[PDB]
């Protein structure tokens, strides 16, 4: 009754977005009409309320639009792809990922840590958002890697789909063991 | 996993009347009805708790509680028992804000407060209270502050007077609502506490398997031991 | 009656409003004054007595105006009309001396009576000769209609009673 | 009713106005007058523009829309795509080529729905251009539509954009007569 | 013609974006408001077309009165929450769209769209915002603000006890609709050039209620006393004075003019002119001499001053029965009436109102009977509406209502058979 | 009952189908035989 009536009012890179836009649309239309009738073409957390799926869904299609006229990584429909893409594009120019001919992402979050003084350091928060980051594919630097911490970037909280892995320096004041058990990770998608 | 039978309740009811320890000396009618009125709850919980997984012993305890005060002085308002179950369920659609409180509350926090003032009449004057006496709600809405959140006594009294409800039990319930709204990790702490202010520090406490299987279970009723993966009850049986 | 019955309220099944609001003696005097004997007139006579709002009589055949004229002579009954201006004054006199005033040709009633009809021994009777006449909803609301136009049943009675009254004068 | 002279006058008055914008334009930009190139495209556009408002003014809305389409699907001179009723377009005195009305022309809390405020739209805009041509010629135009449609507003507003007009309202009734209208003069004018 | 929905959304979107500055806490609800006002307005305009009822014409004028009423309310309140903004939006929708409706079936459609639109655009609003009845009044608190049937009744009931000794000693049953009208009429009197058009059954309450509220606003009641010999020359006379006390005396007045009052077509025209703006021979002298006189207490400017008092000091309350053949054609006759006044449809008295009146008029009668058992057909009747197990008194009063209605229908039948009305 | 009343058929306004079809003694024994003591069951009992 009330539930459906509601939802209704809310309804080597170009290669990539082409499929996003494309795919999004098909889903736009698909769900657009499928509802009208009555009267997960992408990955998201097991449990997650309907209102949020919709709320988030709606925000993703907009993400989509802003892309047409022309990057919320964990908001795209195929994050894996966008990356495997940038691999070649970022490669089609200059050419192992690395953070800081390279792209920039926003919408990610630090889980179990915070970034103070160009490094990972302890916190009382379960997770804090990252406004943006620069990644670059290398071949060069990954040599001083025994003094840095490997932080995995998962599609989302569940920690069940790894997009890629990124190396970062950490507040050496704490043990490398204290860190390994802290289990810091990065979610590319965080709800609010 | 929670299939309970009428026969099972009737069995509890029988003992509430006859085999009630708490009631084996007095014979006065208007005296005995006192124990009878309250013991139905605790006695039912004693028998049901044996089937419930730990995270559900309080959940069912809250239901039993809400029912026991029904029709008494300290009976929980519907709007109040409602907010607990649905409160803020729509948060992701709240566009109203509370400017007057940016120096004190986050965005989501404000949103939540709008729900409270909006859904529950007892909290009609919460935003104005938070406004007038900021330094009490101070540490409450505050980040990394050692010390458990503290709902200001000033509020636990101001509101205890606005509504014609000066009851502890009801007061303890209004505390769950604030916690659901601003500290979800405290919901259990405070629920437990509320339940305990109706029955007793003890009602929610952990069972001789001797008696049960002996003089407390009719032979027509089997004994199941539904367990969690990897856990084997098999032993327990062979023992007895 | 069906409503009163389906709800549990008690009333008389052989009830007759007239014989419940008038004595068989007065009803008799009514007939002596040219009240046609037909339950329709007898019923109308009752409204002409216990009327709350004033009465506006629909009497095309004139059978009523005769009645009321006799029935009320006693109290100096006046017969005026909204025609000649001689009217207005009669109204003033009849509201001062409390006498019954019958006014013909309601067809054009000055609105300068609404406060009268809307409100001591005074009373007014509005009349019509038009059986096929139309009055506004306003008038309808401030009036107590009493319809004297005869139906085939009404006449059958008037005659039968008249017949007997002559044929079997003894039993009458 | 449709009468031949009623629409031709409405139309002549516009065409004329058109030409007056040239006289007027130069009169300012005397510096470097209008190019033959322009005084033709512009005028020839102002002709087609003039036909739709001079004869379509007295038509329904969708009517005038169909009617304008027609003009477009028959005209010679350059006309915007058959994907926007020539109605939605105007004619710029500079470029001299068609323009989109949408490209044409805030409030204070307390004057919000205040009677005298007029949020400008495509309608009010193209309306002042048309009424301007008729008011300049001092013709007796008639704004016709349902009550609330914007008539009283459209007028008092166009006249506001011309400080040389002193307007005086009057509300006719079933019994208005030469005299009433007359008396209303002897109280603003001088014989 | 009428601006389009897009054209409109843009016109009022601007108005609202600017009005919502008085409410920083609701800044994101502005375009929200515009979409709801523009949507409900369009829906009503298409559901209520003239072929159904003459006066069922609508225009952006509604959207404007709507926005101006919003602006006024908001200016007299220390803040407002979404629910506040939504209830205010519903209330004004009801005054500007529902009051005029004739059939209940038409008012329900309205009550339904209001709710429907409100949820489509104000999804986070709490339904408590739309709890019926949606009432408002400036009589029980400092400024405008919601009110409920009870508190309002205890009030009007008190203000009525004093109205009786003084003014009119006619007992008024405050049934639901009555409360609804002595509030709508109020709004009208609380405004400049405020004129009302009450159309309904005769003896339904239009005049007595118009009085009680003329009285509440300290307005003086006036009415021409027409008679079987009252000429179209008799009128301007009273007119000279009515306006006289309004402009010169600065005396607030409620002129309750009835449809029977127009004994001549010329009669409408006079009012039809004074209906809008505010307003010869030797007369024209004192009609300025007094001006001057009070003007005290340039010639032309002097007469504007008079015609400018009348306007914001005199109130016209027209009353009509939509059954007298001097009704429908009345609009085509005096187009300022159903076009300049606030039309409030009284209509008939509901079965619920009839229950009340019959109830209170028999409050002192002994209609008790402890030996009375309510029959099953009657226990069911109470169910749809009266004590848990219907009483003897209930049986009586409700049967007074039932009987009243049988006469309505017997009338329809009489008409469809002997053609008598 | 509304129907019977509407048709003019006389009946007991407050008729207990259970009393009309079983003696008070017949019931005491029903309960003694474990019939739950509620209106629903007593009604069911007469059906059985
Ligand atoms: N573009 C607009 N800007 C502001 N208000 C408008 C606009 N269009 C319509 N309106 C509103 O619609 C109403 C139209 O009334 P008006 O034009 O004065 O009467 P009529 O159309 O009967 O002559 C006005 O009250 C005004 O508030
Ligand atoms: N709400 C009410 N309760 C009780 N009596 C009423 C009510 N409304 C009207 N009446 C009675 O009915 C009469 C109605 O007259 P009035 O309202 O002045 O005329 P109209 O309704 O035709 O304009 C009054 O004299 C009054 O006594």
């Amino acid at each position: 009754s009330s539930s459906s009536e509601d939802k209704g009012k809310a309804k080597p890179l170009f290669r990539c977005f082409e499929r996003e836009i494309s795919t999004g649309g098909k889903l736009v239309k698909k769900i657009t009409n499928d509802l009208a009738n009555l009267l997960k073409w992408y990955s998201v957390p097991e449990t997650i309320s309907l209102s949020v799926w919709i709320s988030d869904f709606s925000k993703r299609m907009q993400q989509l639009s802003e892309i047409s006229e022309s990057v919320w990584l964990g908001g795209l429909l195929n994050p894996e792809a966008y990356i495997t893409a940038t691999r070649q594009s970022a490669s089609q120019l200059n050419g192992r990922l690395h953070a800081s001919a390279s792209f920039n992402v926003k919408g990610m979050a630090l889980e179990g840590a915070v970034w103070n003084n160009d490094q990972l350091t302890p916190t009382d928060i379960l997770s804090t958002p990252i406004s943006i980051a620069t990644l670059t594919w290398k071949d060069p630097i990954f040599n001083n890697s025994s003094s840095k911490l490997s932080v995995p970037v998962y599609l989302n909280e569940t920690r069940s789909e790894l997009l890629f892995s990124i190396d970062l320096p950490y507040d050496q004041s704490t043990s490398k063991q204290n860190w390994y058990q802290r289990s810091v990770s990065i979610s590319s998608w965080k709800s609010d | 996993l929670y299939q309970f039978s009428l026969r099972a309740f009737l069995d509890i009811f029988y003992n509430l009347l006859n085999n009630n320890p708490n009631l084996v000396d007095k014979k006065d009618p208007n005296e005995r009805l006192v124990y009878l009125s309250k013991d139905i709850f605790s006695m039912t919980f004693n028998r049901v708790t044996r089937t419930l997984l730990n995270d559900d012993k309080l959940t069912f305890a809250l239901q039993l509680t809400i029912i026991s005060v029904k029709g008494t002085s300290n009976e929980i308002e519907e709007s109040e028992w409602d907010f607990l179950l649905k409160g803020g369920d729509n948060l992701t659609s709240i566009k109203e804000t509370i400017p007057q409180l940016d120096s004190l509350l986050s965005t989501t926090q404000q949103k939540w407060l709008i729900c409270l003032r909006q859904q529950v009449p007892s909290f009609s004057k919460l935003v104005d209270h938070i406004q007038q006496n900021s330094s009490d709600w101070k540490q409450f809405f505050g980040k990394d502050q050692v010390g458990e959140p503290i709902i200001p006594e000033s509020w636990i009294v101001a509101q205890a007077q606005l509504s014609n409800q000066q009851s502890t039990i009801v007061s303890n319930f209004r505390k769950i609502l604030l916690m659901k709204a601003f500290h979800s990790d405290r919901v259990l702490q405070y629920s437990h506490s509320f339940v305990c202010s109706v029955f007793g520090e003890d009602f929610l406490n952990t069972l001789d398997m001797a008696n049960i299987v002996e003089k407390e279970v009719k032979s027509s009723s089997p004994l199941l031991l539904c367990s969690v993966p990897g856990y084997d009850a098999s032993s327990k049986v062979d023992d007895l | 009656m069906i409503r009163l019955d389906s709800v549990g309220i008690k009333f008389k099944s052989d009830l007759s409003v007239p014989s419940f609001l008038s004595k068989p003696e007065e009803r008799l005097n009514w007939h002596a004054n040219s009240l046609p004997s037909d339950e329709l007139c007898i019923e109308n006579a009752i409204m002409l007595k216990r009327f709350n709002r004033y009465p506006l009589v629909i009497d095309p055949s004139g059978q009523a105006m005769e009645f009321l004229m006799n029935q009320y002579a006693d109290k100096k009954i006046t017969k005026t009309s909204f025609l000649d201006s001689s009217f207005m004054k009669n109204l003033e006199s009849a509201l001062r001396f409390g006498c019954p005033l019958l006014v013909q040709d309601v067809e054009n009633i000055d609105p300068v009576l609404n406060p009268v009809l809307n409100k001591p021994s005074f009373m007014i009777f509005l009349f019509t000769r038009d059986p096929t006449a139309h009055f506004t909803p306003d008038l309808c609301s401030r009036v107590t209609f009493v319809n004297f136009t005869v139906t085939p049943s009404s006449l059958q009675s008037q005659c039968l009673h008249e017949a007997l009254k002559t044929e079997r004068p003894d039993t009458h | 009713d449709f009468t031949r002279l009623r629409v031709l006058n409405s139309f002549f008055s516009l065409m004329n106005r058109s030409i007056v914008n040239v006289i007027e334009y130069n009169q300012l930009h005397s510096d470097f007058p209008m190019s033959p190139e322009n005084q033709s495209n512009y005028i020839t556009n102002r002709l087609l523009y003039s036909l739709m408002w001079g004869l379509g003014g007295s038509m329904g809305l969708v009517e005038r829309e169909n009617f304008s389409k027609f003009i477009q699907t028959i005209a010679i001179t350059p006309v915007p795509a058959n994907t926007i009723p020539l109605l939605d377009y105007s004619v710029s005195i500079d470029d001299a080529n068609w323009s989109l009305w949408k490209n044409k022309v805030e409030v204070e809390t307390h004057k919000v729905a205040s009677p005298d405020v007029v949020i400008p739209t495509v309608d009010t805009t193209r309306h002042v251009d048309v009424l301007h041509a008729w008011l300049s010629e001092h013709r007796p135009l008639i704004l016709c539509g349902p009550p609330g449609s914007g008539k009283t507003m459209t007028l008092t507003s166009t006249l506001r954009a011309f400080p040389d007009f002193e307007v005086v309202s009057l509300n006719f009734s079933s019994a208005t007569t030469p005299e009433l209208l007359l008396k209303t003069f002897d109280h603003h004018c001088e014989y | 013609d009428f601006p389009s929905t897009s054209s409109l959304t843009q016109i009022y979107g601007t108005f609202n974006r600017a009005l919502m500055k008085l409410l920083p806490n609701l800044r994101s609800f502005a375009d929200n408001l515009t979409d709801a006002m523009v949507e409900f307005y369009s829906e009503s305009q298409k559901r209520f077309t003239p072929d159904i009822q003459a006066h069922y014409i609508y225009s952006p004028r509604e959207l404007s009165r709507w926005d101006r009423a919003l602006l006024e309310a908001i200016q007299t309140m220390d803040g407002c929450t979404l629910e506040g903004l939504v209830r205010l939006w519903a209330h004004e929708a009801l005054r500007l769209f529902q009051d005029r409706l004739v059939e209940t079936e038409e008012k329900e459609w309205t009550d339904k769209k209001i709710d429907e639109v409100a949820l489509k655009h104000f999804p986070s609003v709490n339904l408590d915002a739309l709890k019926r009845p949606i009432l408002y009044s400036n009589w029980l608190t400092k400024d405008y603000q919601p009110v409920n049937r009870s508190d309002l009744r205890e009030y009007v009931k008190a203000r009525l006890k004093v109205f009786y000794e003084e003014e009119l000693d006619v007992p008024l049953v405050l049934f639901n609709e009555v409360l609804d009208h002595i509030l709508r009429i109020d709004r009208v009197f609380r405004q400049p050039q405020g004129h009302a058009l009450l159309i309904g059954v005769s003896g339904g309450g239009k005049s007595v209620l118009s009085r009680f509220v003329a009285w509440m606003n300290g307005l003086s009641i006036y009415t021409i006393k027409v008679n079987n010999n009252y000429k179209s020359s008799d009128f301007d006379d009273d007119l000279r004075m009515l306006l006289k006390r309004a402009g010169c005396k600065e005396e607030k007045i409620c002129f309750i003019f009835d449809e029977s009052n127009v004994l001549e077509s010329s009669f409408l025209e006079r009012m039809n002119t004074l209906l809008a703006g505010g307003e010869e021979g030797e007369e024209f002298t004192a009609l300025m001499h007094a001006c001057k006189e009070t003007a005290q207490r340039s010639e032309e400017e002097l007469y504007k001053y008079f015609t400018s008092q009348v306007r914001r000091n005199l109130h016209v309350v027209f009353t009509m029965n939509p059954a007298s053949p001097d009704f429908h054609n009345r609009s085509a006759t005096s187009p300022a009436l159903f076009n300049r006044c606030v039309l409030d449809w009284f209509g008939e008295w509901s079965p619920e109102a009839l229950f009340q009146v019959g109830s209170e008029f028999t409050r002192n009668l002994d209609l008790e009977n402890p030996q009375y058992i309510a029959p099953p057909v009657f226990i069911q009747e109470a169910e749809i509406m009266m004590a848990i197990p219907p009483s003897h008194r209930d049986a009586v009063v409700s049967s007074l209502v039932y009987i009243h209605q049988t006469i309505g229908e017997a009338n329809i039948r009489l008409l469809k058979r002997q053609g008598r009305q």
